[PDB]
RNA sequence: CGAGUGGCUUGCUACCUCGAUGUCGGUUCCCUCCAUCCUGCCCGUGCAGAAGCGGGCAAGGGUGAGGUUGUUCGCCUAUUAAAGGAGGUCGUGAGCUGGGUUUAGACCGUCGUGAGACAGGUCGGCUGCUAUCUACUGGGUGUGUAGGUGUCUGACAAGAACGACCGUAUAGUACGAGAGGAACUACGGUUGGUGGCCACUGGUGUACCGGUUGUUCGAGAGAGCACGUGCCGGGUAGCCACGCCACACGGGGUAAGAGCUGAACGCAUCUAAGCUCGAAACCCACUUGGAAAAGAGACACCGCCGAGGUCCCGCGUACAAGACGCGGUCGAUAGACUCGGGGUGUGCGCGUCGAGGUAACGAGACGUUAAGCCCACGAGCACUAACAGACCAA
RNA sequence: GGUCUUAAGGUAGCGUAGUACCUUGCCGCAUCAGUAGCGGCUUGCAUGAAUGGAUUAACCAGAGCUUCACUGUCCCAACGUUGGGCCCGGUGAACUGUACAUUCCAGUGCGGAGUCUGGAGACACCCAGGGGGAAGCGAAGACCCUAUGGA
RNA sequence: GCGAAAGCCAAGGCCUGUCGGGAGCAACCAACGUUAGGGAAUUCGGCAAGUUAGUCCCGUACCUUCGGAAGAAGGGAUGCC
RNA sequence: CGUGGAAGUCUGUUAGAGUUGGUGUCCUACAAUACCCUCUCGUGAUCUAUGUGUAGGGGUGAAAGGCCCAUCGAGUCCGGCA
């Protein structure tokens, strides 16, 4: 992918429960996998701020319930590095749900989102309210 | 079917022993090129800071911007070109000819050699010039040693002796840029060989650490689960399976772990200056206050600090070369806090 | 820049910048200050900080 | 239908062990095989392109995470370049685990007159040993080469030190009616592996500072105990990873393959002689070890009555013993002291205030006080201790 | 089949069961995915009425499953604490020992060799280590068969 | 303090649960503390560890043999002067 | 509403009894059945000291072929017996 301009830790893992930064009707997502990604023996696969993620929702509408989904890590609590140094973390980790062609599916999205987020997926930074 | 997995810890830098020298030892040289010159120099560590510098890099997105990078200082003090081996190309390979001395010498180098009192400069300079009209001569390497005692923070005054490659030019021309910087004193400083922003290979002597087990030598699990609390926490498996019938020496076991000889490949030169520009507020931790002459090498360096780093130009750069980059800050922040 | 928990200056370079539920951005110096924020402790209040002094 | 190769399955045999070679599965750690799943280079196509199908060379590297099941096997999910198979006593219990098989207890079904049985199911049900030899990982002492110091050489040895993917420009381009949709090349990043390092972020930090509960020293002050910190809060150095830095290109020779010239065989022919190319594979390049390489190495200087080394002493860039490195008054090596740089968070005492209370008394607040206390770092500083002196040695 | 054996011919219930071979039975629930678990169905290889059937509040160091919470069980390991470990004084065993013994790769041999054969490697001694091998040490195999054995 | 509970301290007893000296004291082991983000992904199985906790007030489901379930669950409070 | 204070009743490392898991420590042990944490019972079919009775094809057994002096699908000793 495009380069994020910012060292990730990924703060995310298989199996993760976080919050769905959207108004999809899904409020709680569980992590499955990590688009791109292949690890190494007994390593749980890790997902990071900016990392296309494929999720299932826990939590929401009977409708959004059960879905299996693709989403886009926005928030994370874990501190991710700054080009000037400077550490970067949020109060919860969040993702957005997204399509094949990377577009959110919803239409507003809650709570702030990192400007290197936004520069790597364009359609969610041009529905984005607050860019930190 | 059990997954696969890559070995633990790398085969090639065997056998992972206590180094012979201290001093580190440069297995390879860099090709000539352009003018003649010495291909390498050496300092002492000091330690850590931080710089604010400007994105040099033309295929960047942030080509201009500001960007913090991480620096090691090393004091770079002038080191003293003593003597001229000439080697001769035998068929079992580079013999050393013979060297040729100077009259000059530093005060304190007694402490480590057994100083010429004795030398004919040159008759060893024309037994190497007879070998060179037979077309016997092989390379042209200096003698030289470092000045400890121009580094208040190194305890030591006993001066590190290290040979180090003449390349550049012709044969003929390079063994006169060799004898021409011997003859006068020897004396030679690290811009003599490096201009800021070029790419050095830096050996070192790494931080000893004793003996270590097989986790934190060769990076082997520990024992998980169930198996943490049987009487095994940190030990192998296994040493090996039935047949072959013996421990394969390829088996992650204990022993000395540090203390061992790496060259760490393109290293960036930030800066070379001199004075108090990179010193820490408080000293640099078990090191000491920089007031000389320094380099401010990109990233990390093999060995603690007060130890002996040896440089050489690149012999294998990834990028082109971008001199002089531009220096907005200096971290002088105590590093106790 | 200044730290907006004890109000020293930030060496550039260091430091880390928590981002709230809101939005809202607040930079800090050291882990000691994100720690006396973290323990609901307001900077006005504790004599060593700049802002109280 | 015919001919075979392997020795993973199963079957057969009864050669070996019944004065015991610890049974499945799993795990952990190491090596290997190729009948190749991916990756590199190729040939064919029912090859427009894209995506495929089939085949060849090729074992360098990779081949991962999960849900049911003791399972091997297998089914299933989402990821992936791919999530290949097999051997090493069905590798691996003087390594682990003990869920299954397969003791002694018990139940159910079936069988039996019965004891009791079952190649049926089910609950419970133990894991010994101080390493002599050998093997390897690291560490020393001697001897050989035949005075010492310093610098090297390189026979050999090890490496995967690098593997792979995504994205941008190329380009909405070549190709194609359209739908759809590449490449060479140049760039940015990610992942796995590897080596190192701690400025930064993070952890620790039973150094240290503070708060505070119970109890004891009459109160205060200041302390002990509460498991090897009572608990709570912060946390320096160091050590660390979750942090940071580095890890090519290119040559040379080949395989499959594409060809040139070319004969046997006037032609033709990539081959028989000759030659130009051509794989992530081989060699070099690069990193690490390496004078015990018995052809036991080279160079320079010093010295053979003295060069150098050991002991000794103050110490660590070193360290389980040993080893290693530095300093030793011509000195800053260690300690004290004072600064600097840091941790904590405002000391004791006194003064003002303080809900109240006749008063006695009074939790607490403010000031004095960026206070008090403390530091595994630095500098200054010969004050203290590196003194005295011994030994070996051509 | 629309009686025959041998007296009767499975009624209430329960049922893929601690009983169901086929079997991971089929449908549903739950999960991204559930040989599990629960509900329904159920022709039950081979359920069933004091060989007691069914059901059940309460109780349980009893077997299985799910959720919230929690967490170093894991991702993936780090630093620290105490006692050992290591060096020194003193005290001072045992297991085990046909012999020889510096081994490695192949082969051979009663087909699972440090000792045979061919090569390769190998200067001696010592310290620490984790246990690959000595089909390591410990126990005249409890399995299996055999004995004109025992109980 | 509910307490013959903990923890601390008397009276009384003891330094004889009877080998010591040394090395910031390495690997490894036994007991154990703390670990960012994630939170059972571990494993046959949450085994091990952890979480919760005393007291008062409020409040409390299915089911039931009417006894129980029940401290269900959940919520609030808690010092000193 | 109070009184009353029942119970093979509950919590409980009260004393005391027991022994679920760690398959921890130990496994030439401190110990021929031990150590630590965890866990169960604790007014009753309770626990316990002493005295006393039942004896080997016999006892005793809320039944595990458990137990009858480290000895039990038939104790131990000596004899039969070389
Ligand atoms: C039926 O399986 C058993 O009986 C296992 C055991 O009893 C294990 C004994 C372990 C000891 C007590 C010797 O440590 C035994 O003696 O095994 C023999 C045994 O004991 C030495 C080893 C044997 C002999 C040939 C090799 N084999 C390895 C182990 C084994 C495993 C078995 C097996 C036989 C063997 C024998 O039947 C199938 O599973
Ligand atoms: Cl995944
Ligand atoms: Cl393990
Ligand atoms: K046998
Ligand atoms: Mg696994
Ligand atoms: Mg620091
Ligand atoms: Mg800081
Ligand atoms: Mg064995
Ligand atoms: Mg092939
Ligand atoms: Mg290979
Ligand atoms: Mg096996
Ligand atoms: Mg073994
Ligand atoms: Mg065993
Ligand atoms: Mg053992
Ligand atoms: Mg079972
Ligand atoms: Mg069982
Ligand atoms: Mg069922
Ligand atoms: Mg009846
Ligand atoms: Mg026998
Ligand atoms: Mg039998
Ligand atoms: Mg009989
Ligand atoms: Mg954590
Ligand atoms: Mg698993
Ligand atoms: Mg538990
Ligand atoms: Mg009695
Ligand atoms: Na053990
Ligand atoms: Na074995
Ligand atoms: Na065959
Ligand atoms: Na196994
Ligand atoms: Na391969
Ligand atoms: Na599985
Ligand atoms: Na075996
Ligand atoms: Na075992
Ligand atoms: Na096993
Ligand atoms: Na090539
Ligand atoms: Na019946
Ligand atoms: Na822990
Ligand atoms: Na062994
Ligand atoms: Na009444
Ligand atoms: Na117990
Ligand atoms: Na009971
Ligand atoms: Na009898
Ligand atoms: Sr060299
Ligand atoms: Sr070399
Ligand atoms: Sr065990
Ligand atoms: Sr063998
Ligand atoms: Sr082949
Ligand atoms: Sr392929
Ligand atoms: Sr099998
Ligand atoms: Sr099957
Ligand atoms: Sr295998
Ligand atoms: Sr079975
Ligand atoms: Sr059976
Ligand atoms: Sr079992
Ligand atoms: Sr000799
Ligand atoms: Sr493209
Ligand atoms: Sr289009
Ligand atoms: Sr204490
Ligand atoms: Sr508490
Ligand atoms: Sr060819
Ligand atoms: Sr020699
Ligand atoms: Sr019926
Ligand atoms: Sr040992
Ligand atoms: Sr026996
Ligand atoms: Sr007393
Ligand atoms: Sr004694
Ligand atoms: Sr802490
Ligand atoms: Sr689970
Ligand atoms: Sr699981
Ligand atoms: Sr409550
Ligand atoms: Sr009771
Ligand atoms: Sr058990
Ligand atoms: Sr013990
Ligand atoms: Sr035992
Ligand atoms: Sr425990
Ligand atoms: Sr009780
Ligand atoms: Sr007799």
């Amino acid at each position: 992918m495009e380069a994020l301009g910012a060292d990730v830790t990924q703060g995310l893992e298989k199996g993760s429960l976080i919050t769905c930064a959207d108004n999809t009707g899904a409020r709680e997502l569980k992590v499955i996998s990590v688009h791109g990604y292949s690890g190494t023996k007994n390593r749980h696969p890790k997902a990071g701020l900016g990392d296309k993620i494929t999720v299932s929702v826990t939590k929401g509408t009977p409708e959004m319930r059960r879905q299996v989904l693709e989403a886009v890590v926005v928030r994370q609590r874990k501190p991710i590095r700054r080009p000037d140094g400077t550490r970067v973390k949020f109060e919860d980790n969040a993702a957005v749900i997204v399509d094949e062609n990377e577009d959110p599916r919803g239409t507003e999205l809650k709570g702030p989102i990192a400007r290197e987020v936004a520069q790597r997926f364009g359609s969610v930074a041009s529905a984005a309210t607050m860019i930190v | 079917p059990q997954p696969s997995r890559p070995r633990k810890g790398s085969l090639g830098f065997g056998p992972r022993k206590r180094s012979t020298s201290e001093t580190p030892r440069f297995n390879s040289w860099p090709s000539d090129d352009g003018q003649p010159g010495v291909q390498g120099f050496a300092g002492y560590k000091a330690g850590m800071t931080h710089v604010v510098l400007v994105n040099d890099e033309p295929n960047s997105p942030r080509e201009g911007m500001e960007e913090t990078v991480p620096v090691t200082v090393i004091e770079t003090p002038p080191m003293r070109a003593v003597a001229l081996r000439a080697y001769e190309d035998t068929p079992y390979g580079q013999r050393p000819l013979t060297e040729v001395w100077t009259d000059e010498f530093h005060s304190e180098l007694d402490r480590t050699l057994d100083v010429p009192e004795d030398h004919d400069p040159d008759a060893a300079e024309e037994q190497i010039r007879d070998a060179h009209e037979a077309g016997d001569l092989g390379d042209l390497r200096l003698i030289t040693h470092t000045v400890p005692d121009a580094v208040p923070s190194v305890p030591k005054k006993k001066p590190d002796v290290m040979e180090t490659r003449v390349g550049g030019g012709s044969v003929s021309d390079r063994l006169d840029h060799a004898l021409d910087i011997v003859e006068d004193g020897g004396e030679h400083a690290m811009n003599d060989i490096f201009r800021a922003g070029e790419y050095a290979d830096v050996a070192g002597v790494t931080k000893g650490k004793g003996t270590q087990g097989p986790v934190k030598r060769w990076g082997v699990q520990k024992r998980k689960g169930k198996h943490a609390r049987q009487g095994w926490r940190r030990r192998i498996g296994n040493l090996g399976p039935w047949n072959p019938s013996r421990v394969r020496s390829t088996v992650p076991q204990q022993g000395q772990t540090g203390y061992h000889q790496r060259t760490e490949l393109n290293k960036r030169l930030i800066d070379i200056g001199e004075g108090d520009e990179p010193t820490v507020d408080g000293g640099f931790v078990n090191y000491g206050e920089v007031d000389g002459p320094y380099t401010l090498v990109k990233g990390s360096v093999p060995g603690p600090d007060k130890r002996l780093v040896r440089f050489r130009p690149a012999v294998r750069p990834n990028d082109q070369p971008r001199l002089d980059p531009e220096v907005r800050y200096v971290s002088n922040e105590s590093n106790q806090g | 820049r200044e730290c907006d928990y004890c109000g020293t200056d930030i060496e550039p370079g260091t430091g880390t910048m928590f981002v709230h539920k809101d939005g809202a951005t607040t930079h800090f110096c050291s882990s000691k200050c994100e720690n006396n924020a973290d323990l609901g402790r307001e900077a006005r209040n504790l004599e060593w900080t700049d802002t109280a002094r």
